[PDB]
């Protein structure tokens, strides 16, 4: 909600609350997403402020919070920031920010992304350029200057970071995404190419230094409606863990396949489908196996804008016999969202 | 200590909100003459989405 | 200023107030000045009791008295007399007596206030005229109604509820149906209500807005406008017949038609010259005309029954106010001083503009006479008030 | 304070801010509560929306930052969110709501949470039903439908939640309260029982799986007084720690008894007095063993609802010899308060 | 931003964020400042409300939150809360808080503080009386009581803390400070004093029982400029690491000298020059040494006071054999700032 617009300066304070659980087969070692309570609440600040009628700065900060936690030693745990960053906008030449914010791939990952809870495994985060990360300094332009309207393009490079595990850390980085959009139609396509480090490099999984993530996306949302079909190949680029080995690292070659359609009604409700795939190929020992692989069938009542209720049933396809300790187990999630 | 003061028993509520409405709380006018500011101009509204978008779409990545 | 006149208290605690209403009357039309009731050197109850000599001392020389007498039935007898204090002491000018209910008592009063107006004007009385309006009330399903009540505040009624906007109400010449705009459909639409049985004709749906109807007086045609074209325009409907001229066609905005008195040409607002001006145009051979050439803007025309002035929204240096222009000279004169002076219409006698403003952050009408000697809130609503327009005579 | 009421949504931002101090004789490992410096910060927003004239959703989260830590590696200790839950009130039948809340036996146990600082120790956090817990979904009745004024009653049920630890973990749980107001006059009742996880019964004291708590209330709060009596009985449920053999676990058998007695004047002034007592039974090698024991001598200033002083003196009567390693020392503790 | 101002309550709601980078040769572990991204962003309240006439109260509290951090295990690194305290503002006598916050000798060090990143090294956290430390008790004089205008007095005292580290320890201790500002010129003068702990007198370096702080700033501010000189000397008071010996404690004795000159232009910019010493005396075995020896040369450009960019170049002249392995390497910071 805005809770400050004065002085030519404009501060939006959105925040939510989720009382989320998870029930699966077992205790929920094996189940696609988890078991129990999951309930967590986000609090955040967006703010504008137009120093000129053709140059304006903005600053966002997002933070989530978990419930399921305990009072003791772990009640920190899983809890972060999510977004925070900062930039400006100019009239038509374009706008340029930086901090910790989306990679330009999550731009193309976005069609799919659009579950109630469940949705977007591929786009993992502190991953190059298919989540959030911290350290982007990122260009954009609007129907680029005004000329052409609905085509858009983005540019971003990715400072290094050298952090403790190679599944969060990365190095120079640079990535760009361009998305038309007409009449409804949408089509994207991103592409993104970074170094990797000694640490990843050093992981047994894992081989080569560039780390390479690329994605196509096509949508159509109207009348109520909303289809949307997004390819992603990588190389290096995706993490992945071994429970029999209990050793990860990162995927030599990754294919991902993501599908949706969604419907709405006027009367707050929305049910959703979605298929997903992942491929990884060249996995050190394991050849080529099939990292995630799954339906969706959910559906969203929305009482208002501020309140909502959901629920989401995963078809999860993997078999037991996988080869790399993944769950092979189904999941589904029911939560209830108030939101400002 | 402390923690009695106020906290209600059964249901929690304060007061009455401002609007009626869920989600159309304002004040009046629709048909409008284009115009952005006078009385029939249905808006009322301005700096609509100056600033830029924030990682549209759900976002959760993974899972809490 | 005003001519000093004496309005007494009538003889009966009395249902309603007349003489209170006689005076608010006679004080609106901005010609009269009812003198303080506390000041009243006497209270006659009759014609017989008034004494002259006592008025014209303080320079009145007429005298409003009357009765009120319950009838057996319940219904009262309401009867006044005019009588002479100045150059005819004691002679009776004017006088009536009529029988009403109870509630009908306020519009008792203003039948006696039409004819005193008249009689030392001359001008025909407006004080049993109605005003139409748009109220938003806190009620969630249904925000948007369509009311009408006296000009004065009291009686107000609802005459249509709607969950969207409606705006810029219209009389027909015979205070039977009014126009307006009305999204129920999903979209604008122009339509015409009869008010004696709520029957909604349509008018029109084009593409984009349809908006501002305004009736013709002779009662033949419906002017409005459309902006198909691209941008706002002026267009007319043959009620009968119920064909649709265009009147205007440009790439400027066109809007706020109103008809001048031969029910032949309209003032109408225009950004064809930049910032608004008023404009009049035939309704057959079409090109405007600007009318409108003192201070920086004029918008929302209303022409008076005589079409000797108009009343409008006027801009001269950062205010905005109701204004007047004559016609035949250019002469402009500011008649309201409240602030964001908005949608004027003029009584049927041309005495007195009714308006919206900021008053009650939009809760209450205004009135003002056009000579700009009386301006007054009207009784606030339960709601935001708008789009106010003052009836024909009836 | 409400910042944003719009919308038929509104939302009030509460935060508060404690300059807290603890003095004891010695160290503090003996005192009652402690000693030093004790200021923290809580924050948390509450939100509500009339969906319909009959339907309306709640939502409301807090968090506690502690100010006392340091800023190194000890920064986050005492950091915790408090409650986080949302839920929707509807016009007669009552109101449901889910997420991290209070259980059921609290209610019973508020009207002897009333003092300034200490107080409600019986009402440990994390605990099965007398704490704020997470992973409840609670029903309430107001009036009994609208049928009877002043009396109100609600139930809950507990998901089972398996932690690392049997002080803050439980199982599938049940409970339910009632609360009858009259005149200024008020009764309350409350039961809950549960199920230990095999966690728990691996605890070296306690056995049996049916940990079970229950507790009855009684007061008279009008014309500047406040008089509270709650007496609890609970088996297998109260944890208990051995500072001699450094061992913990739960309670066979317990009785606790608290009472408060506070007056409140005109001039923001609060003079306020409490008993308590908790004997532990059937105890391992204990026998049978008083937790707590202790007076209250105490008072608050109240400047105005959003700044207050408070101070409270606990004559602490457990004795040294105490066969749990139990503080018998007394305490004492200064507060200062801001709150929105 | 002012949210709540009603019933005689005001509530000001103070948060930014701030894109970060330095920059340095190499990996930067000899840089002066340090190397990559530092994007953080911080919260913070702050309220007041008119008791009375001549009596009103005051709560502020502040938390800084790190973006630099991923989202795996060491999200919450770097993460603590500021300025936590409260207090009371009588008319003329002065006023009085306690909490969380700034020591006494930090109002002179505050002179030097006024560079965009860097600066006021010298007032390290959770040190004696430079830094802002937890458990202070602090009462201030305003133009001493009213009488002289300009001239102005604060005293505290500080409970002692006994932590886990001695870096974060302290004892009793006491301590003053006077500002004097005439006519845009500004003198100061703060001393501290109180007693180290074991832990501290056990640590291999320092030696003595007073840890002795003492501070004297001069500045002339005025037609956009500022230039300001603070010269302190302390006793076992200031924290130092050997990287040769891996080991800390504190210093004997230690001078520091700090030197600033900015301007200021009416297009929202602001150079900035600073320079800054600080030499360790009777160090146990190394003598004495310099622990910081460097120039400052940056930059500020302020869009409007919400908005702003800077950058700061630290020509560090420390030579890499001293004795304590500090860094003799250079910097640079970059930064961007959003604030409400």
């Amino acid at each position: 909600a805005e809770i400050y617009n004065k002085d030519g300066n404009k501060v939006d304070l959105y925040g939510k609350a989720v009382g989320l659980h998870y029930f699966s087969k077992g205790n929920g070692e094996n189940s696609y997403g988890g078991n129990g309570d999951m309930t967590y609440a986000r609090l955040g600040f967006k703010g504008e402020t137009q120093i000129n009628s053709d140059l304006t700065g903005y600053g966002q900060w997002e933070y989530n919070f978990q419930g399921n936690n305990s009072e003791g030693a772990d009640a920190q745990t899983g809890n972060k920031t999510r977004l925070a960053f900062a930039g400006l906008k100019y009239a038509d030449v374009g706008s340029f920010d930086y901090g910790r914010n989306y990679g330009v791939v999550y731009d193309a990952l976005g069609y799919t992304d659009m579950l109630p809870e469940f949705g977007g495994d591929t786009a993992y985060s502190d991953d190059f350029f298919v989540g959030r990360v911290g350290g982007v300094a990122t260009y954009r332009n609007s129907n680029f200057f005004g000329l052409v309207d609905g085509l858009n393009f983005a540019v971003q490079y990715l400072g290094k970071n050298e952090r403790d595990t190679a599944r969060r850390s990365n190095g120079d980085g640079v990535g760009g995404s361009i998305s038309y959009e007409y009449e409804g139609f949408g089509i994207v396509g991103a592409y993104g190419a970074a170094d990797r480090t000694n640490l990843q490099e050093a992981q047994p999984l894992g081989n080569g230094k560039k780390a390479e993530q690329w994605a196509t996306g096509l949508k159509y949302d109207a009348n109520n409606i909303y289809l949307a079909a997004n390819y992603g190949e990588t190389r290096n680029a995706t993490p992945i863990t071994n429970k029999f080995t209990n050793t990860s690292g990162f995927a030599n070659k990754t294919q991902d396949v993501l599908l949706v359609a969604q419907y709405q009604f006027d009367f707050g409700l929305r049910p959703s489908i979605a298929y997903t795939k992942s491929k990884a190929k060249d996995v050190e020992g394991i050849g080529d196996v099939d990292l995630v692989n799954y339906f969706e069938v959910g559906a969203t009542y929305y009482f208002n804008k501020n309140m909502s209720t959901y629920v989401d049933y995963i078809i999860n396809q993997i078999d037991s016999d996988n080869k790399l300790g993944v769950g092979s187990d189904d999941t589904v999630a029911v939560g209830i969202v108030y939101q400002f | 200590g402390g923690d009695g003061r106020g906290h209600n028993t059964g249901a929690h509520s304060t007061s009455g909100n401002i609007n009626g409405g869920p989600t159309g709380i304002g004040v009046s006018g629709g048909c409008s003459d284009g115009s952005g500011w006078s009385s029939e101009n249905n808006p009322w509204g301005g700096g609509s989405g100056s600033g830029i978008h924030w990682g549209g779409g759900s976002g959760r990545g993974n899972g809490g | 200023s005003g001519r000093p006149i004496g309005v007494v208290p009538f003889q009966w605690a009395a249902p309603e107030d007349i003489g209170g209403i006689v005076a608010a009357d006679l004080r609106n039309s901005g010609k009269f000045n009812p003198l303080d009731r506390a000041r009243l050197p006497q209270q006659p109850g009759s014609a017989q009791e008034v004494q002259p000599a006592a008025w014209s001392a303080l320079g009145i020389d007429a005298v409003v008295v009357g009765q009120v007498t319950p009838n057996p039935d319940g219904s009262y007898n309401v009867a006044y007399q005019l009588v002479d204090t100045g150059g005819a002491p004691g002679t009776v000018l004017a006088q009536n007596s009529y029988k009403v209910n109870k509630q009908w008592l306020r519009y008792a009063g203003h039948t006696a206030s039409d004819e005193v107006f008249e009689k030392l004007t001359g001008i025909k009385g407006a004080f049993r005229t109605r005003i139409a309006y748009v109220v938003q009330t806190n009620g969630g399903q249904f925000p948007y109604e369509l009311r009408v009540s006296d000009y004065d505040g009291y009686n107000q009624f609802v005459v249509h509820r709607s969950p969207q906007c409606l705006m810029s109400p219209a009389w027909s010449p015979d205070g039977s149906k009014l126009a307006y705009v009305t999204f129920e459909s999903g979209r604008s639409a122009l339509v015409i209500q009869t008010l004696a049985n709520g029957a909604v004709r349509q008018v029109a749906s084009f593409p984009r807005h349809n908006g501002a109807p305004a009736f013709s007086p002779d009662g033949s045609k419906l002017a409005f406008a459309l902006s198909k074209t691209g941008s706002l325009n002026l267009y007319v409907m043959d009620l009968a017949s119920g064909q649709i001229r265009q009147v205007t066609d440009g790439r400027s905005n066109n809007t706020e038609p109103t008809w001048f008195p031969d029910s032949q040409n309209l003032a109408f607002t225009s950004d064809q010259a930049g910032r608004p001006q008023v404009y009049k145009v035939n309704i057959n051979g079409g090109a405007p005309q600007r009318i409108t050439w003192e201070g920086s803007q004029n918008q929302d025309a209303d022409v008076s029954s005589d079409g000797k002035f108009m009343v409008m929204v006027s801009s001269n240096g950062g205010q905005q106010h109701i204004a007047k222009q004559d016609l035949a000279t250019g002469g402009v004169q500011v008649l309201s001083s409240t602030f964001l002076d908005e949608t004027p219409s003029l009584a049927p006698n041309g005495t007195m503009v009714i308006y919206s403003s900021s008053q009650g952050m939009g809760s209450v009408l205004n009135l003002v006479s056009t000579d700009g000697r009386f301006k007054a809130r009207l009784p606030a609503t339960d709601g935001q008030v708008k789009f106010p327009a003052w009836s024909p005579y009836l």
